[PDB]
DNA sequence: CCGAGATCAGACGATATCGGGCACTTTCAGGGTGGTATGGCCGTAGGCGAGCACAAGGCTGACTTTTCCTCCCCTTGTGCTGCCTTCTGGGGGGGGCCCAGCTCCTCCCCATGCCAGGGTCTTTTCCCCCAGGCAGGAAAACAAG
DNA sequence: CTTGTTTTCCTGCCTGGGGGAAAAGACCCTGGCATGGGGAGGAGCTGGGCCCCCCCCAGAAGGCAGCACAAGGGGAGGAAAAGTCAGCCTTGTGCTCGCCTACGGCCATACCACCCTGAAAGTGCCCGATATCGTCTGATCTCGG
């Protein structure tokens, strides 16, 4: 038996709704926050809750530009949101 | 450590969070472009948090310093001081 | 040795939880987030209080600033209310 | 007594008026600054702690958490409004569905 | 004192939408200006107004307008600072 | 002899992006703006200056909406500006949520 | 004066007396108005620079607000900077989109 | 009778420095003025919170530094701490 | 690709309102002295951040299938634009006046600096009560028939 | 629409771990004393925003022809979605080193308060001159055939 392509999509965005986790993974996000930060400045240190701030403050971001660059999908008359809505979705807000 | 750690966040994560975000059928194209929205605003952020730190006459990146660096840019962050 | 004491406003907090809802707990970081809230608002209306004297050319912040601050800085409903109860307050501190 | 006690407010008012005296807010302080001010920071926190609170009891939890302040932020239209670029830590999303990406 | 909003004609909209680059227009847009132009001047009167009372002024300034507009982010030149 | 649709229109966004006047009637926009404090405070008054400020920014401002509608249009594969679009406009920048 | 002595041509007292009854903070440095007005001395001049470069390309010896806006919408660097401000009789860019264009 | 101060008779003067061939005009000079009497609040009042969380009292050159650091753009920052450190060291020197 | 038609641009006569210069004053930066107090430098401990094995199992990468979506093309019809004409109010001028905004003097009432002492605010222990795991049961959609 | 098939919420049971109460320190809150300074109130002036009247002409308003683009329908293809399998690396546990931030102490020099002084900006008035109005041509783009 396999599900009708869609509503196994909804189920994740159902569960991924009434959940409060963080969804990138601890490790990497922190790999990518220090090689950030070493341009910045070269041997810098790092604490712990300052990283899960980042972690914390840029997933909510992003899920804010995903919910709006669905709403500029919807305005194009679809359901599969794209580049251009993405790039829309900045343009607008002033990124 | 020191390159190629921006595919880290993998297309299963950005699904999630897109999931999170409400949205059904997602491009192929998708993942790469929120791949570069996520550095350019980890960018924005870090950048005003490490200069706290260094004019703070520090070398340890803080939870106070990211979170100045996110209240600057109208990114409020609640729960870790202020 | 002694480290310098933190400050936090969570015992007000906590009389607050109790006087609204004296049955329902709260979190470590339910903590965090309530004290960044109050002062955060405390820094805003501070800020807008600061301003609008120094516009107006008075050099001590008073009521009629805190009140005008909040009319400025916060929606309608929350204005309204907010500005009452601290003109109510107010009273009791003026005759009490 | 005491000036929080004198206007029943549960906010430390003498050190509200150490912080606008230190915070270079202003050369001269009133004294009302610090019994208005904390009476509005004592009603706002009062609003959004009861609201909280019944968002922790629609889940049937009595430990209220990020995710339940969050929801109260966001369910509110007025709160929301007032912390619209504020980001509440580990407290989710508001649930929201759009209507064209629904079953038929 | 009466639906003044219907002052901003269709040819002004018809004027400001050609400045914003605006090609061709419905027959709903020059409404749906006149309501969005409502909401935004009640916002910033609201704000200037209540700064003139804090000031206990009759008259409505500059001054006034330009530190309303301020606070809303959208900082006004030219006119004072 | 007629124009072409849309060609009047292109000369009508030319000439007003290279000129600076104040596109709206100065006159009704003052007795809006007074019509609009009239319901905050009865029998205010009003700089000219004042005025003019206001109007010399709700200008600007719709000229950005009508910038920002108009990007809305070409996205939903269109030529024309659309309340839609204005609305899509409003709610992605943040003024209705 | 101070202003003849660092070469600056901002007011170094004023803006001295600016940062001290300001309520910004208890004192101020000594180093604090000479750098102060040293920036804005160069924002300014950097304005300016391109206000008159943009005046003159259109054989005009006046600044005026338009010209001023233009500068600022124009250059990449000052328009982040004044990226919400409204200045005042500026009018916008010329600018089309293509798919309107013929 | 009332005096009012403002920034024109310097910005006039470092027009006639920079471009020494055209003037200002009224409002022009307005707009100036008001950018002038902009980045200066920003700058000082950014500098002011910056000392505020350094838990200090005094607004340092260092303050100013790390406010224009912070409220300019890249090349803007390197072009002005630029001139704020030379005139520093040319007011003792 | 051909010619008519409407539109946009430059430029010289001319003009007046506006930008620049001159003289006074009038406020306000600046020099000198005294003094402290916020801050810079040295000492020291300590607590938390960097580097490091060890699984293991949930999670990620990858290949198949199909299925429902995206995208290009046709067509219509319908509201949108372009042009002409009526007439209407925006705009410029001219004057009046009336209340409202800015100044200045007084002096007093509330805000400011300091004393001492305790009462509220802060850090440490502890436990039990509420969050958490988890296996089984019933309810719930789902999709091929 | 019946019925098989996965998914999801519920619940009883036990566990665990960290929040709410108790214990003592600590550090600055409130009353009280002496004070000086900014603002509340009350003339005084004066100045500009409200109000009206009048004339003109340019722009809104309404209609009519006609037209080209928004929207619905059709159809092919192709690329996400759901499913399954292998491998891998996140992380929860437990550990070691060390070094960087902070608290304390000492003093030190540079910025605050306070008096004179002259000097640079705010004010008002006058001179010239520069962007602008008008109209004649010249250049340019547009549209039907």
């Amino acid at each position: 038996h396999r599900y009708r392509p869609g509503t196994v999509a909804l189920r994740e965005i159902r569960r991924y709704q009434k959940s409060t986790e963080l969804l990138i993974r601890k490790l990497p996000f922190q790999r990518l926050v220090r090689e950030i930060a070493q341009d910045f400045k070269t041997d810098l240190r790092f604490q712990s809750s300052a990283v899960m701030a980042l972690q914390e403050a840029s997933e909510a971001y992003l899920v804010g530009l995903f919910e709006d660059t669905n709403l500029c999908a919807i305005h194009a008359k679809r359901v599969t949101i794209m580049p251009k809505d993405i790039q829309l979705a900045r343009r607008i807000r002033g990124e | 450590v020191l390159r190629d750690n921006i595919q880290g966040i993998t297309k299963p994560a950005i699904r999630r969070l897109a999931r999170r975000g409400g949205v059904k059928r997602i491009s192929g194209l998708i993942y790469e472009e929120t791949r570069g929205v996520l550095k350019v605003f980890l960018e924005n952020v870090i950048r005003d948090a490490v200069t706290y730190t260094e004019h703070a006459k520090r070398k340890t990146v803080t939870a106070m310093d990211v979170v100045y660096a996110l209240k600057r840019q109208g990114r409020t962050l609640y729960g870790f001081g202020g | 040795r002694k480290r310098s004491r933190k400050e936090s406003y969570s015992v007000y907090v906590y009389k607050v939880l109790k006087q609204v809802h004296p049955d329902t707990g709260i979190s470590s970081k339910a903590m965090g987030i309530m004290n960044s809230f109050v002062n955060d608002i405390f820094e805003r209306i501070a800020g807008e209080a600061s301003r609008l004297a120094h516009y107006n050319k008075r050099s001590t912040i008073t009521s009629r600033e805190i009140q005008t601050a909040v009319r400025l800085l916060l929606p309608g409903e929350l204005a309204k209310h907010a500005v009452s109860e601290g003109t109510k307050a107010v009273t009791k501190y003026t005759s009490a | 007594k005491s000036r929080s006690s004198r206007a029943g407010l549960q906010f430390p008012v003498g050190r509200v008026h150490r912080l606008l005296r230190k915070g270079n807010y202003a050369e001269r302080v009133g004294a009302g600054a610090p019994v208005y001010m904390a009476a509005v920071l004592e009603y706002l926190t009062a609003e959004i702690l009861e609201l909280a609170g019944n968002a922790a009891r629609d889940n049937k939890k009595t430990r209220i958490i990020p995710r339940h302040l969050q929801l109260a932020i966001r369910n509110d239209e007025e709160l929301n409004k007032l912390l619209g670029k504020v980001t509440i830590a580990q407290g989710g999303v508001l649930p929201n569905i759009q209507a064209v990406l629904l079953p038929k």
